């Protein structure tokens, strides 16, 4: 009942207290905590389509599971797993090549075909209703950072996910600069313009070696010999900061040290020096591919050469969950960009992290395969005609394995139809008409109520997703039927 | 047969029905506070220390929900007196009638 | 906590009065009409009740669903 | 014995049920795993009580066995001897266990006729030693002529590959079981050719790496790509040296001197990096961490680090690059580097790996493991792992025999036609080890769902009046010629197969009596 | 929700409803035809002449090995409404027609294992069940087509002996194939109502006594009864038998009601010992006078009477049972006689050989009659050696009864062997596209489901279903159907004329009509109502 | 007794399992409860030594 | 069978236990009796726990199995 633009979502609670809600067929397997050794299979299949395809994650168990249903009427009539796995995988090569038939080509510079894709796959979540805005920023979030026509693949570890309480979906940014969590100390500036931004790893404190140190005092006057040497060394630490022209200092959080003293910050903060503190060690990639700067870890090296730039570093005051610091525009701007996600509700951002994901991942096969076909069934209904002709020309228990690969492949546009209130006797019946006839582009318009065509519809999905749909399901199943013996050790 | 899951799982008209009476658990609390004609109430815990208020805000802070529907309004009022400050109060009754 | 006198009116009886009795009362009206809700007209259901000599009974006659049904609330019973 | 009993807690089985329940539940081993014999056998799946259950699907006898917890004292002798074949040859752990089984169903047959257990143990030595002559007589050599040599590797991977998962996949992973060892040219360690295992794709898309694969990526502040790189190695410390001076400490009159030994706390480093760079290198790997201070002056000079890709990690890109360890740097000069084409990082699965491409003296490969489920995975690397593990040894002892039941054959035709040459207080005992070596036809064929009635009495016929080379047709199921079909055995497996056997099974015949001792920790 | 309601307060609706159980959906329906998928995987591994035996051990220890049907069902321990509702569809088979106990629990468990893919496919529940039956009236009118007889019970009594060697081909009776064949026919016939095509029940007796084999069965022309003759010196071999029928103790009249003789002189005590010793001599020679020579009493003797008996020559039976005296008079021909004084000759029956058998070691005596004269009544008397075959042979003959019964309450029949499954689906296919309205997967589902027995007979035979049923269904379309069918052993050719494979008409009629009614009656049901645990 | 003779399977108190033809062994790994059994293991220890 | 149990308190087995069960308890009646085959047997001690053990001898075969209680 999750399958389509008319599906719903489930909700589930864990043992902890954690109540999530989600559409994501992959994210519903993983928190059901299926116990049955031979349904756990299902649950890595939706794992693979996480990783290899991003987006088919429900109906590559559907297939899986109607697959492995429809090969009851073929033992029950005797007929030896190993002729049912072979059938199935001679199904499977001619299904690949029917699915090309439906394929057309397409270039990364066509903006309508990265725009209706990133629209059709939020059609079936939450934020469905606010595709007028997550779409072209779905879109704007990958291809400016993946240099088109350079690459044939997308990382999408560089478009990071901004999380706050407050607002509605509307309010959510694609700021192309870095955002960070971190608290200015002190707050007596809060906005710096043109500023030069400059990484420190180097601790502004008091002098440590790594062998143990002991100050022996011996005299009166030799505590303050102490005391005025330390408050020096850590005045000219920030004479060198001062003098190389940075405006905002950029700290990575240290252990064994303190990385800021009290006397430190006091000076930085009369000379005006803005100091964000508390980074972590795994921050400083990001940082320094979407500012430029680079770390120095020997305050002598601490020059010009590391700093970088900054249109407009400031604090934003937000009414919500806290408040978050927005360096925006710099000199070279560098592959990374930050999606700020808002939501009156912590279930509804959740959801939205997800649905921004499955999104992203659209553009990732079609840069990876610059491919797509008409969804709504289409393939589903082109497969089942198609291989039944097939089926036609065969002799022998191919002839009755076969058949029940394609029969499974109804079962799709037969739960669309449900799902959208339609009859399925009628409407499958209809499909399987319609195509015969010669209406490759002819599916379920759970819009109109009815069958149309899906190309006018804008429903279209990439190639890779039936493919990969195909390929990773049927070597599951016909795994499964090969494992047939149940050992409880000891 | 049945899912492999060890715990419960209740699915159709079952959960649409419970989630109109959490909701509605919710409501009726502050349904009675609303308007200057409207009456406080008193909150004692269970180790005896008293809170007097009739504010949307403070009562379902201080009162412990279980119902997954129930944490939503809860929430909802949360989210009110961080953007707006005041109000507290139709928010609650307003939503849940949305939802029967 | 309130009606503890140091000598009770009757023994422990239960009364209930008011807005959400009339409430409660009407909603165990709802939940008694489901059991013949699915068995009006050409195309209903039937019903398979198990009694507790362990005898079945399948019926779709309201004059026989309700009469197993061992119906307690006051108000159902209406 | 249960008559005036004087043990603690003891208990004691004596010539009634400790041979019978010896028998019992060892030979129950072999029905365990006889399913799994042959090229149509099925998979198990073994479960565990719970708390990470970690659910195993395999297919090899010795993963199975090795997972049940045998409490059986007399079972437990089986269960060490598929441990044993396992780790000497690593193929056959199916054939061995119910061989061994098979011979002890006998032997309680042959107490049964009141035979001392004497006169079997006697019998079947006699027997052995006919089988193991049968297979030394019948033993293939492969020498020179090359391309009849890498033939037979192909048909030793062929028949391995066979019987596991990776069934209708044959034409991708014979390759690359056979290529991955004739590429090493050198010692059989197994640990040379190391398998990734990623999700996505189906099992028919994995590949073979030309080089060498390293995890942890490329720095911070580092060049990601340098065409010609010398690459160097290295086995020192980063940083916190603390040079090997235990119990010092600084003591000093103020704080300035403190400041000052800082300062020559990091010459020291800087040195140090410096010494390393004057060898003139573009890729440095090093086993110990890489701290944030020689990051930057790495940074600095063009060079990438590598810290801590493995513990073992260096030795074997030692190995595929043709250097050294290089634990100390003190004389540039005497320290060899190696070089590769290419270092960029390639994306395998989602997954940022750096490549070492065209690398020099490339002794080592990495295989590309793909698949839809962890299931998939973990029993397609076995799959590797097993006929690896046979190759590597194939190359080393070219010696080969016949598969598909024709070994066998002959092993009992030996022993029957000298068993029919003593008397019958022995011969019963002989002819009792040939009819075990006739199981495993047997069950091959039971297993695929043939007439074994008739496979089994024309497999006889034929090997009665020549025919030396017959065996069974899995294909067809009939009877055709091993070395037109191409179905061999490599001659160690099948030795250790028969002898193995035979020396396990004598341990049962000789037990008349088990003594169990008192348990502890049970209550 | 109940036991909560918005306000806080509890709320019960019906006594006890934290124990209850309900789920509606499509769960009931998909709850009913697994439990019933359980059922069907019993029976099936029962049909067809290699059908393989049940051991069904009673609440008591005993144990009892059977094939039939009625016996493995009647034993169930099974606590589910509906799969107790498939052991009534097997009742009502055994009360009407008495053979397919195992056919009409595998056809209908067929319909509701096709019917699974129906509601699957968003078809109303009650639309499944009414397009059973548009299907099933095209089976039933087809299966009256091919029909046809030459049995006329009179002495062409050749295909009756093939029906009951069809019948008893699939139990475990085979070693007397022929023998049994031949008894149940003459059971039958000699008693049978050729006028109404009528067979009384209660005229076939079976009897056995453990020990013998089974080619010792017999058919006897008369009464088996324990016998035990009072007096143990009586001889026990009468050639030409004049039966006294009586109820009457052999004692001194006494009176119904309150008695109480009140005894005063000597004179009364002497006298009423005198009267008494005369009443024990009149009630025996009243027997004499009418040439009487073995007399039957339901009750038991007197001393004195047993030595009477003695020097008058008349041998007697004591303690002889209700209906064993009832069974005696009709056999002879006799009346059964209230009193001695009202004894008279045209009440005798009249027998020929009577004798009693002994049995090795033991002391059963039992009866037998040699010569009757125009009995209506017959005797089976089984042997075997062990109390388990004789218990099956009981059974394995009361079917044979029961067919020849049917053949002659209706002479019409069909060729079995699957032939008669194979071409209904046959012919509800052709029609099923005639026309496809709304109910063509109804129809089809059904013509599928008629296929489950020359499949499961296939499978139970050593065959393949695939191969074997797609020849035949070829064979008989691609020529003018023959009774094509299919066996194990072949037999050489298929051809169920010449295996001589003959199943009653309407036996599958009702085997049609009752299985597709149960599977309605438990298909338009969407809530159970069970109890849990009583506290 | 004997080359004739047979031998014994010692399970010991951990699982561990040895079969066993020397008098020494087999008889240190018993649970004897009693005085005189206990000198008669003895025995076979001295001479074992 | 074994998976949806609709028994109250019953059980059943089938193709696996059923057969070797039967085969196991009939050679288990052959080999008691078996001592007693030939001129040559011994003879058997049969007696109860108690409650009139009623100590019996015996050689022939059916008197032994009729004094067992083969369950």
């Amino acid at each position: 009942t999750s399958l389509g633009p008319k599906g719903m979502d489930k909700m589930i609670q864990d043992g902890k207290g954690d109540v999530t809600i989600t559409n994501d067929g992959a994210t519903i397997l993983k928190q059901m905590q299926v116990l049955h050794p031979a349904a756990r299979m299902l649950v890595e299949l939706s794992k693979a389509q996480d990783i290899e395809a991003g987006d088919g994650t429900t109906s590559v168990v559907i297939i899986a599971g109607s697959l492995l249903d429809s090969c009851t009427k073929l033992l029950q009539k005797g007929i030896h797993p190993t002729i049912i796995s072979e059938s199935f995988q001679k199904a499977l090569e001619k299904g690949i090549e029917i699915l090309t038939d439906m394929s057309r080509p397409v270039e990364l510079s066509d903006r309508e075909t990265l725009l209706n894709s990133a629209t059709t796959s939020l059609n079936s979540k939450v934020v469905s209703q606010y595709s007028s805005l997550l779409s072209p920023m779905s879109v704007n979030a990958v291809m400016k950072v993946i240099d088109p026509a350079t690459a044939t693949s997308v990382d999408l570890r560089d478009i990071k996910i901004v999380k706050k309480l407050g607002g509605t979906i509307d309010d959510c940014e694609l700021v192309e600069g870095l955002v960070l969590t971190q608290k200015v100390s002190n707050s007596g500036i809060t906005r710096v313009e043109k500023a030069k931004i400059g990484l420190i790893q180097f601790c502004l404190s008091a002098p440590k070696t790594d062998m143990d140190n002991q100050i022996v005092v011996s005299d009166y006057a030799q505590m303050d010999r102490v005391l005025r040497e330390e408050r020096a060394y850590i005045l000219n630490l920030v004479k060198q900061i001062k003098k190389t022209g940075c405006n905002v200092l950029l700290i990575q959080k240290s252990i064994l040290r303190d990385a800021l003293s009290d006397l430190a910050l006091h000076f930085l903060n009369k000379m005006k020096i803005m100091v964000i503190k508390d980074i972590e060690r795994e921050d400083i990639e990001f940082i320094c591919k979407t500012i430029g700067t680079k770390p120095v870890a020997h305050i002598d090296q601490f020059t010009a050469d590391m700093l970088g730039s900054a249109e407009l570093a400031e604090e934003v005051n937000l009414n919500g969950s806290g408040k978050l610091l927005k360096i925006t525009g710099c000199a070279s701007p560098g592959k990374t960009v930050t999606i700020v996600v808002r939501g009156s509700n912590k279930l509804v951002i959740e959801e939205a992290e997800r649905s921004i994901h499955d999104a992203l991942c659209v553009i990732r096969c079609l840069v990876k395969k610059r491919a797509l076909i008409a969804g709504g069934g289409a393939p589903e209904i082109e497969l089942a005609l198609r291989l039944t002709e097939y089926s036609r020309t065969l002799s022998g228990m191919e002839s009755y394995c076969v058949r029940a690969f394609a029969d499974a492949m109804e079962v799709i546009p037969s739960t669309l139809a449900e799902n959208a209130g339609l009859n399925p006797i009628s409407t499958v019946t209809e499909l399987r008409n319609r195509h015969a006839q010669g209406e490759k582009t002819a599916g379920i318009n759970v819009r109109k109520g009815g069958i149309s065509n899906i190309l006018e519809e804008l429903v279209v999905q990439p190639l890779l997703v039936s493919v990969s749909a195909l390929t990773l399901a049927t070597e599951t199943v016909r795994s499964i039927l090969k494992i047939d013996d149940v050992v409880n050790t000891r | 047969g049945p899912l492999s899951v060890f715990g419960d799982r209740s699915t159709g008209e079952t959960i649409r029905s419970q989630n109109v009476m959490a909701a509605a658990s919710i409501a009726n609390i502050v349904k009675s506070s609303l308007g200057p004609v409207g009456l406080d109430k008193m909150l004692v815990d269970d180790i005896g220390d008293v809170t007097i208020t009739n504010d949307g805000a403070t009562i379902l802070k201080l009162l412990e929900v279980e119902h997954p529907a129930a944490k939503v309004l809860c929430e909802l009022a949360d989210l009110q007196d961080k953007e707006v400050g005041d109000g507290t109060t139709s928010v609650v009754i307003i939503a849940a009638e949305l939802l029967k | 906590m309130m009606p503890t006198p140091v000598i009770l009116l009757k023994e422990g009886t239960d009364s209930s009065q008011g807005i959400p009795q009339l409430v409660s009362n009407i909603s165990a009206c709802q939940v008694i009409a489901e059991a013949v809700r699915t068995t009006l007209g050409p195309r209903g259901m039937d019903k398979l009740i198990v009694d507790g000599r362990g005898k079945a009974t399948i019926s779709n006659d309201g004059a026989t669903i309700l009469k197993l049904l061992d119906v307690v609330h006051p108000a159902a019973k209406t | 014995a249960p008559v005036n009993i004087f043990k603690a807690g003891a208990d004691e089985e004596r010539a009634e049920t400790a041979r019978l329940t010896s028998f019992i539940g060892a030979i129950a081993i072999g029905d365990l795993v006889k399913s799994t014999l042959g090229p149509k056998g099925m998979d198990k799946i073994l479960l565990s009580s719970g708390r990470d259950a970690s659910l195993m699907v395999t297919n090899d006898g010795a993963t199975i066995l090795k997972n049940i917890g045998v409490d059986n004292p007399a079972a437990k002798v089986l269960v060490d001897m598929s441990r044993v074949q396992d780790d000497e040859v690593g193929d056959g752990t199916t054939s061995v266990t119910v061989l061994a089984a098979e011979l002890l169903r006998e032997a309680e047959s042959l107490i049964a006729k009141k035979i001392h257990p004497q006169t079997i143990i006697a019998g079947w030595r006699e027997a052995t030693k006919a089988a193991r002559e049968a297979l030394l007589s019948s033993a293939v050599d492969h020498g020179s002529d090359e391309v009849k040599f890498r033939q037979d590797l192909m048909n030793i991977a062929g028949t391995t590959l066979s019987s596991k998962l990776l069934t209708h996949h044959k034409d991708h992973f014979t390759k690359l079981a056979v290529e991955a060892v004739l590429r090493l040219k050198g010692s059989g360690n197994l640990e040379a050719i190391h398998i990734i295992k990623k999700l996505g794709g189906s099992l028919a898309d994995s590949y073979l790496d030309e080089g060498f694969l390293l995890d942890k990526k490329i720095g911070v502040n580092q060049p990601k790509r340098i065409e010609n790189a010398k690459i160097l190695i290295a086995n020192t410390g980063m940083d916190t040296d603390k040079i090997k001076i235990f119990g010092s400490r600084v003591r000093v009159d103020s704080t300035a001197k403190v400041a000052e030994i800082e300062h020559a706390e990091k010459e020291k480093m800087k040195e140090k990096v410096e010494r390393i760079l004057k060898h003139g290198i573009n890729c440095f790997i090093n086993r110990q961490l890489i701290y944030n201070y020689p990051e930057q002056l790495f940074g600095a000079a063009g060079v990438m680090a590598i810290e801590h890709a493995d513990f073992a990690g260096v030795e074997r890109l030692a190995l595929v690059t043709g250097g050294e360890i290089a634990s100390t740097f003190d004389h540039p000069e005497l320290v060899k580097l190696g070089s590769c084409k290419l270092i960029e990082e390639v994306m395998i699965g989602e997954d940022k790996l750096i490549h070492f491409s065209g690398v020099a003296l490339g002794e080592a490969c990495t295989i590309v493991l793909r698949g839809a489920t962890q299931q998939i995975l973990d029993e397609a690397e076995r799959s590797l792992h097993d006929a690896l593990c046979v190759l590597a040894q194939t190359v080393k002892d070219s010696r080969t025999v016949y598969g598909g039941g024709c070994s066998e054959m002959l092993m009992a035709h030996a022993v029957t036609q000298l068993a029919n040459r003593t008397p019958g207080k022995e011969a019963v005992a002989m002819e009792s080890y040939a009819k075990a070596l006739r199981m495993l036809p047997t069950i091959i064929a039971d297993n695929a769902g043939y007439d074994s009635a008739d496979l089994v009495a024309q497999l006889r016929a034929a090997h009665s009046e020549g025919n030396t080379t017959a065996g069974l047709d899995m294909r067809e199921g009939t009877i055709g010629d091993m070395a037109i079909l191409g179905i061999t055995e490599s001659f160690q497996v099948k030795r250790q197969v028969l002898l193995s056997a035979a020396e396990a099974a004598e341990v049962i015949l000789r037990v008349d009596n088990i003594i169990k001792a008192a348990p502890r920790k049970r209550v | 929700t109940l036991a909560f309601d918005e306000y806080g307060r509890p709320f019960l609706i019906i006594k006890d409803q934290d124990r209850k159980s309900r789920l509606m959906g499509l769960e009931a329906l998909k709850s009913h035809i697994m439990a019933a998928k359980a059922v069907a995987n019993t029976m099936r591994t029962s049909l067809g002449p290699n059908g393989l035996d049940k051991m069904m051990v009673d609440k008591d220890g005993d144990v009892t090995v059977t094939n039939d049907g009625a016996t493995i069902l009647s034993m169930m321990d099974v606590d589910h409404q509906i799969a107790k509702l498939m052991v009534e569809l097997s009742k009502s088979q055994d009360d009407e027609i008495g053979d397919g106990t195992t056919g009409v629990v595998v056809l209908a468990g067929a319909l509701l294992e096709e019917a699974e893919q129906l509601l699957d496919r968003g078809i109303h529940p009650i639309r499944i069940a009414d397009g059973y039956e548009q299907a099933a009236r095209v089976a039933i009118e087809h299966l009256d087509k091919i029909s046809d007889s030459v049995l006329v019970d009179i002495k062409d009594t050749e295909p009756l002996i093939q029906t009951a060697k069809t019948t008893l081909g699939s139990k475990v009776v085979n070693s007397c194939h022929r023998q049994m064949a031949e008894i149940a026919v003459n059971a039958v016939l000699t008693v049978a109502d050729m006028e109404r095509r009528d067979v009384d029940f209660e005229l076939i007796k079976v009897e056995g006594k453990v020990g013998g084999r089974l080619e010792d069965t017999k058919l006897i022309k008369g009464v088996i009864v324990d016998k035990d003759f009072s007096h143990p010196q009586m001889p026990k071999k009468v050639e030409d038998a004049k039966i006294a029928i009586l109820t009457c103790p052999f004692e001194p009249p006494k009176p119904k009601t309150k008695h109480k003789l009140d005894v005063t002189s000597v004179e009364d005590y002497k006298a009423l010992q005198k009267y008494e010793k005369e009443k024990f001599e009149e009630m025996i020679q009243q027997i004499k006078e009418t040439g009487a020579n073995l007399a039957i009493c339901q009750w038991g003797f007197d001393d004195e009477a047993n030595h009477l008996l003695l020097q008058n020559n008349l041998p007697a039976v004591r303690w002889v049972g209700g209906p064993e005296i009832e069974l005696i008079a009709i056999a002879t021909g006799g009346r059964i006689v209230p009193r001695f004084s009202e004894l008279t000759a045209e009440k005798l029956g009249f027998a020929g050989l009577v004798q009693e058998i002994s049995f090795g070691t033991t002391k059963d005596k039992m009866l037998v009659i040699e010569q009757c004269k125009n009995s209506r009544a017959v005797t089976i008397f089984i042997r075997g050696g062990n109390k388990m075959i004789i218990e099956e042979a009981k059974r394995s003959l009361h079917d044979a009864l029961c067919v020849i019964r049917n053949l002659i309450r209706d002479n019409r029949v069909v060729y079995g062997g699957g032939a008669a499954e194979i071409s209904c689906a046959l012919a509800v296919s052709q029609e099923a596209d005639k026309c496809p309205t709304l109910e063509q997967y109804a129809m089809r589902a059904f013509a599928d489901a008629l296929e489950v027995i020359p499949m499961a007979l296939s499978e139970n035979s050593g065959m393949n279903p695939i191969q074997t049923m797609t020849e035949v269904r070829a064979r008989q379309v691609k020529e003018m159907n023959p009774a094509l069918g299919i066996d194990c052993l072949h037999k050489g050719t298929n051809d169920m004329k010449q295996q001589h494979v003959i199943e009653t008409l309407i036996g599958k009629k009702q085997q049609i009509s009752l299985a597709t009614q149960m599977v309605r009656m438990i298909l338009k049901i969407d809530d159970i109502r069970k109890p849990g645990e009583s506290e």
